[PDB]
């Protein structure tokens, strides 16, 4: 689901 | 400067002398500060005086005009024995000033009256009278159409005075060559500009002297060429044969006299004079081509012209014959139009005589004991002949001469070098004989595959080359495919014949690709043992390429096992190299697999199982493992990326099974080693799969995952300058997104940092990286355009709006700054394109942005200049105006 | 050209103004233009100015002197300079009282000549010496000295960087002389506004050139006079503006504040004194002066922005600056406030760069005060009747406010301001024009407010659909826009979809609200695409009844587009019956028009139905795998005869045939991989109709079929059969007299199609009978002067020749290379000859970069062959050029390492013909 | 610009 | 030009 796309974007 | 000691006479000293050149070039009486005392630097001085006094024409006052004349007149008299070539620099410098009708306004009569009767005025008076009408309307100085209007018609009036001066020069010590070399150059100029304009040279000394000097055996190469070039200049001055009364007749009879002098120069082997004559003869024919073709054998169309070029084209030194070539091409191009069958017919007897001579010139020495080198000086001459033979045979009939050529092979025991030259000529005109009905093509083909191995290497090599051309006849007559391939296998197995045999097999594979399912196994066995044959790189690549293209045309049932048998040879080598612990180089095997995957593209219908998928899934682990093994080596990783690119393309629409495994491994390797080829491969994945809605999210995760390591590498000290490759390939990838799915990128958190880095990368002085960044900016902004209201444009209009609100000003500001302060003019059309696109989305918003940019710009430049530039850009109605505006503006900083 | 008689010139001048045949003015303007370009202009204009007979002749003559001096100072011998100078100085003295329009032309002519003439060094001091003390010369001396700094950088004028920088440093040296003259011009006649204007225009001109010493000008009471005039109420519009422009000129010059600081303090204090003068001009409604002050105040703030931000309230960073602009932004005339806008953008942008919270703290107070004043400016009059208009003198103003408000609210926090805006609707008893203004501000920032802060957006969104139908039409209009902007909130909170669609349906039924409701429904369709499957039947009823609503064209097209984009997202089970019910309402109308034979078609034109079907087919693009029946194929195959028969009925009308070709494109595109069942029927009918009626849109549609299907080996043959079959009728039409010139669109679309073949299937075209005829026509068409047909022909030539370059030897290039070779062996020379010819004789410079591309491609295929071809072209070229220039151009072209070097070479060569 | 821009065509794409 | 050319690629096609 698309929300997880934001999660892996965040780190460093 | 005194420290110029090394310049004329290890770079470590001369690097010092060179630095002070570029300091001084731009700068400005100031150059003539040498010679405070005159003692034997003066080269660099005089060389500098030419270029600077040339620029000074359009810089200096009209105060101290005759100063230039009298300083130059003085210097040239005092520097008479330095060099003949410095005289030319100074003469030109004087003449382009002296021509300009201010100063003392001294028309032709003035130089004549002031200098003529002084015996040592003539060396230099001639030099300046030579160059002056030559550099009217002419180069380095700007054309000067302003001044041109009056002058040529005065030089037409005064030419008689200049001719009479030149007649004074031959009586006054026309005894030795240097004076006549000047006289001929001078006369050639006043000829060239036409300005004689009258019938009178029948009553003149100079034209007879010119030809006498050319007939002499005791004349120098210098003088012979200066006279030859004068005669050519005089021929070019025949603008049209009849535009004034024909001094043409005098020049025409004059050149025809030189045949005796020609024949004697060839008997003496005086080659530089033989070449000078062949030029004069050719330029006579060029100058009167129209008269020859439209009035053959009548007046100045006399065919003794061609007859002289036929004796030249027979000269054994090939450098002589190839002078006449451009005339033969030009004669051919005229015949190819007019269609008067007598204006073909007469000339066909000459063209056949030329074609016989050219064919004789294509014969190797009977001495020879190898194949022809195609990079020999004879080899490269052969090509030029070959290409001319093609064109003139096309006027005659390619059937007629291919017929007569084959007749020569099968009569009267032709020696090997005649046989080889014939097969060479035939290979040029094969691919130009009609295949709809000529069974004689089958004769030569059949008669060549039945040629024995015992004939000299050259005859076999060239008949192999001819067999390649004849691949077009093989396709129509596939009973020959089997014999033909047989003849080529046999040649393929001999090192010098191997590459030529490979070329011809590749020709057969390409042309007959549809009809070779029965022969694929024969190709496959060669492809298996590719390295045993000792081929060139191109030859081995061509042979694989051919087998793969034929493989692509098999029945879908055979491909999987045929493809794996092609690849296995290379896959095994790679597997062995993984078990080889470092040092190995998998390059040659990766690059063979790449050729195979590039060309194995079968036609498969939908729902049908694509036959490569199974092979590529079995191979993928060995390539994946090879990539991870060599992950630190940029070159081997690019050789992997290119192999894996074609491996996924090889699988057609079934790419989906491999795309995520590839994208994963790309991210993993790039995360540790930021090789820009992964950004470029990502750009290929985006370009070719970005229009598929299933691939768009995975590709955006790939961009986000390639960006984090990329940015961290550019953040570093000198990261832009050190990684221009990375900048180029980053903006390539971002631009492919903008082309194939802009809305996907524009909704993403990643477009804002990509645009921030684009703005930073505008400062990088690298032409390809710059080109890539500016394309991204142009294409990103263009997604705010909507010249079709019926498009589903609304969401992208919205998201470009949001993006440009917060970074459009920072963009226009940095674009203007980088034009003014960072980067050379090569950027300006690209920045102009970006600015133009911003105006074509939203012109009044752009106006504000450019305004606030000009205010933020860092007294020399005036507020009025800023506001005039803003006006110029915001009201341009084409992109090219923005380019001009920005350029002119850029010069102010 | 012969010199005209002077009475011919006089009647021509009299015809330019006073011929009652206004075509007489065409022939007068033209011929006096030819006179102005000719040699004879010098003497004729001098004689007309000597004769001083009338204004018409003197204007023309002075304008001519100007035009000649600036363009043609080179065609005068150096001996004539002081003659022309003293001639001009005679004329301007003589004509000083005749008309100021003439004096302007003479003042320009004298300045232009003075700038180009280096002999007359020190000219400023000489003009002052000659005229300073005669009061009747001061009007024209000022006019000359004013225009002289303005023409310094005039690119009309042919002056190098060297000479221009020498001019400017001289002008700088004599600038104190010029200022001293301006003081003399106010001791004498300083009570007359006409002289004060000329003085302030002159001072302003010399400020703009950057040459005045700011320290000398600080010691100068001429700036005190300049401010005193701006304080006095009784000055004219023209003087007040001249003084205003002069103060701005003085501010413009001092951007390097720290090097100009004594004068910066005087201009800074001086401008702040004008507050009393400003308040008085507002009180008496002196709008000219109010605007002039707002400009001065804004230019002060622009000039001191860095001092303001870096040292807030300190020295020349004093925030009385912003307070003045806050006074201005409250003025009721909206024309006053929008002067200050670009400064507010620039301030807001600087603050966004320097993230320093004690800068942000201070200025947040200023930005929010402006935000309240700008928001009040958005309020309509309470006696406004209808909806707000958009392309309207206040409609346009509101957009600009909305944009500045949007941009600056981003610095404050979009959600914090959106919260406070909604509070303004909730609190007190707000009237309608406040409520609509707030909804308008809210609509502008809504899509920049954060859907993470869901509760406030949800309250707003709910309350705004619950408001009743009795509310003023402008509130409803603006609320519908806000509902359409908050569509992202509906997608995040689908319980609102049904209420929102209900709210919008009511507006859609009410003619002034209808088009705004439609645009919002289109946003809801677009944005809430996943949730729309339940609402499709509502959109289908709208689509059925589309003409009943009285919508704009863009509203009706947006609505169909939306219905088709959500139809494309239904299950594949459902699409066929849904797509057919969407189309049938258009298909029925076409079936009727096929039945209605007894009329000429006009006023029963199938256009609107074909257009609507095209929008539907364009956007109905379902995601269908090859294992799934494509649900459009069924529908398009039933509709196909209706369109096929419409195209045959209207075969003679170019426009209706285009509308049919556009519909039939999108019909085939819609059906995905099932295009296989439709290409042969289409291509057949295209060839059949084109064979009788050579409309170029069939060539264009053929080009699209080649672009989109030429990559498939199965279609390559059928498409080549089509190109061959379209060529026969095409060529026959171009063979006719002036066929190129008369059918440039046929030329354009023919080479478009040939170029798509080169792009997608080059070997298919290159083995064909037809490639050679297409090149032959391309070579002929290089002569056609039509920018687009030219662009299309040169692209074909470029992309055709390029297929022989083959730099990657690993590609399947060998058969291409050979076939281009055979084509170029037989036409390459003829191409290079015509390319050179058409640059030199036929066509304007717009072609040169495109011809340079073609020539560059020929060199990149085979350079030594190109060399010969260009050589034999230069020989074949018909006293104006010499063999050496031919040879220099050949050399300059053939040695090039980039395409653009050919462009320059060919251009310079082209100037010789 | 022309009739050709209303086709979502190669004529449009960049 | 560069490594990028040895790919049958958008770089080659445009
Ligand atoms: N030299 C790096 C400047 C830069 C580019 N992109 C950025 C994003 C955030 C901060 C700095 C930068």
């Amino acid at each position: 689901d698309r929300s997880s796309g934001g999660s892996y974007r965040d780190s460093y | 400067y005194q420290a110029v000691q090394a310049l004329y006479h290890d770079p470590s000293g001369k690097e010092r002398a060179s630095f002070w050149l570029g300091e001084l070039q731009r700068s400005v009486e100031i150059s003539d500060q040498l010679l405070q005392i005159r003692q034997d630097s003066c080269y660099f001085a005089a060389q500098t005086m030419k270029m600077k006094i040339q620029t000074s024409f359009y810089e200096l006052p009209t105060d101290s005009h005759a100063s230039l004349r009298d300083s130059l007149l003085t210097h040239i008299q005092n520097l008479k024995d330095l060099s003949p070539v410095i005289v030319t620099q100074l003469a030109l410098a004087i003449a382009d000033l002296a021509l300009q009708m201010p100063s003392w306004k001294g028309c032709v009569q003035t130089l004549v009256e002031k200098y003529s009767n002084d015996v040592t005025s003539l060396p230099f008076l001639l030099e300046i009278l030579t160059v002056l009408p030559e550099e009217v309307h002419s180069r380095s100085l700007r054309i000067g159409a302003n001044r041109r209007t009056e002058i040529i018609e005065d030089l037409a009036f005064y030419s008689s005075t200049v001719v009479s001066l030149l007649m004074t020069c031959v009586e006054k010590a026309g005894t030795d060559e240097k004076m006549l070399m000047k006289v001929f150059r001078c006369l050639g100029s006043w000829f060239n500009l036409g300005v004689l304009d009258s019938n009178f040279m029948a009553n003149n000394k100079l034209l007879a002297l010119l030809f006498e000097v050319l007939q002499q055996d005791k004349t120098s190469s210098n003088l012979h060429e200066a006279a030859s070039d004068c005669v050519c200049s005089a021929l070019y001055a025949i603008e049209n044969v009849e535009t004034n009364l024909p001094l043409a007749m005098q020049l025409f009879q004059g050149v025809l006299t030189l045949e005796t002098a020609y024949h004697m120069a060839v008997a003496r082997e005086d080659l530089d004079k033989v070449l000078n004559y062949c030029r004069i003869f050719t330029e006579l024919c060029e100058t009167f081509l129209e008269k020859i073709v439209c009035t053959p054998g009548q007046g100045l169309g006399d065919l003794r012209t061609l007859e002289l070029l036929l004796i030249c084209a027979g000269h054994p030194q090939y450098e002589v014959v190839e002078i006449s070539f451009n005339f033969w091409y030009r004669l051919g191009e005229h015949l190819y139009k007019t269609n008067d069958e007598v204006i073909h017919g007469i000339f066909k007897a000459y063209i056949q005589r030329l074609l016989h001579a050219l064919a004789r010139h294509c014969q190797l020495e009977p001495d020879h004991e190898g194949v022809p080198e195609e990079t020999d000086d004879f080899g490269e001459f052969r090509m030029r002949v070959s290409d001319l033979v093609k064109d003139l045979i096309f006027l005659i009939g390619s059937m007629e001469c291919f017929a007569q050529l084959y007749s020569t092979l099968k009569e009267g025991n032709p020696p090997w070098e005649v046989t080889e030259a014939v097969l060479f000529i035939m290979a040029a005109i094969a691919k130009s004989v009609d295949p709809e009905n000529n069974p004689t093509l089958v004769e030569v083909l059949e008669g060549v595959v039945r040629l024995p191995e015992t004939v000299h290497t050259a005859v076999r090599y060239t008949s192999i080359e001819l067999v390649g051309e004849m691949s077009e006849v093989v396709d129509r007559n596939p009973q020959f495919l089997d014999p033909v391939l047989g003849y080529l296998m046999k040649g393929l197995a001999e090192k010098p014949l191997a590459s030529a045999a490979a070329k011809a097999i590749h020709n057969i594979c390409s042309v007959c690709r549809d009809h070779m399912a029965q022969h694929f196994n024969g190709l496959l066995e060669i492809a298996r043992s590719l390295d045993s044959f000792l081929l060139s790189p191109e030859a081995a690549v061509g042979l694989l390429k051919g087998t793969a293209l034929v493989l692509a045309r098999l029945p879908l049932d055979k491909i999987t096992e045929c493809l794996s048998e092609l690849c296995s040879v290379q896959v095994m080598a790679l597997k062995k190299l993984l078990s080889q612990e470092p040092s190995s180089d998998p390059t040659v095997f990766l690059d063979r697999l790449a050729v195979i995957f590039r060309h194995t593209n079968p036609i498969v219908e939908n729902g049908q199982t694509h036959p490569c998928q199974k092979v590529i899934q079995e191979i993928w682990p060995v390539l994946s493992e090879t990539l991870n093994k060599h992950r630190a080596d940029n070159r081997i990783v690019e050789r992997c990326c290119r192999c894996l690119r074609f491996a996924v393309r090889c699988v057609g629409k079934g790419s989906a099974a491999l795309l995520q495994p590839l994208v994963t491994q790309m991210v993993n390797v790039y995360h540790v080693h930021q090789h820009s080829c992964f950004l470029y491969l990502g750009s290929i994945l985006v370009d070719e799969y970005g229009m598929e809605e299933g691939c768009r999210q995975g590709l955006l995760d790939m961009l986000q995952a390639l960006c984090i390591p990329t940015f961290q590498l550019l953040e570093q000290q000198n990261g832009l300058q050190n990684h221009p490759d990375t900048v180029d390939d980053l903006f390539r990838l971002a631009t492919r997104f903008i082309q194939r799915s802009p809305v996907t990128l524009l909704r993403s958190q990643v477009v804002i940092p990509i645009l921030q880095w684009a703005i930073a990368s505008t400062t990088l002085d690298h032409r390809d990286a710059n080109c890539s960044v500016m394309r991204f900016l142009r294409d990103l902004i263009h997604t705010g355009v909507a010249n079709d209201h019926e498009e589903d444009f609304e969401l992208r209009k919205e998201l470009i709006g949001q993006v440009m609100n917060q970074l459009g000003q920072q963009l226009v500001s940095q674009l203007l700054h980088t034009c003014c302060f960072c980067l050379p003019p090569y950027t300006l059309p690209d920045v102009a394109e970006v600015l133009w696109e911003i105006m074509q989305v939203d012109r009044p918003t752009f106006c504000r942005w450019l305004e606030n940019s000009l205010k933020g710009l860092p007294v020399t430049v005036t507020h009025k200049q800023l506001t005039d530039f803003h006006k110029q850009v915001t009201s341009a109605e084409e992109c090219k105006q923005v380019c001009w505006a920005l350029r002119d503006f850029t010069r102010l900083f």
